[PDB]
């Protein structure tokens, strides 16, 4: 093969793989100060509950 | 022929038993009737879609 080919170029070939954004999640809850308290007739099993 | 029976021992042969369950030992104080205890069910968190 003729000697130019020193000449011509040869690049480094590339694999990726894009991830982009993620999940935000979230959870929630909403406690009382009468309706349980219908229920839950000891106030520290009361405590007990929220925590 | 005359004499009357003579007895000598008796003697009580006697073995105490058990229960193969005493580290379950709960005392209590004996007051009410009924007693119930709860638990809480399950929340799955949630897609936040803030649209």
């Amino acid at each position: 093969k003729n000697e130019e080919l020193m000449l011509k170029r040869n690049y480094p070939r590339m694999a990726t793989k894009l991830y982009g954004n993620g999940i935000v999640k979230k959870q929630k809850f909403t406690l009382n100060n009468n309706d349980t308290r219908f229920n839950f007739q000891t106030l520290a099993d009361a405590t007990n509950y929220a925590l | 022929k005359y004499l009357f029976p003579k007895i000598n021992e008796t003697l009580l042969i006697d073995i105490a038993l058990g229960n193969r369950f005493n580290w379950l030992a709960k005392e209590q104080d004996f007051i009410g009737q009924y007693s119930e205890e709860y638990v809480i069910m399950d929340t799955v968190p949630i897609n936040m879609d803030l649209s």
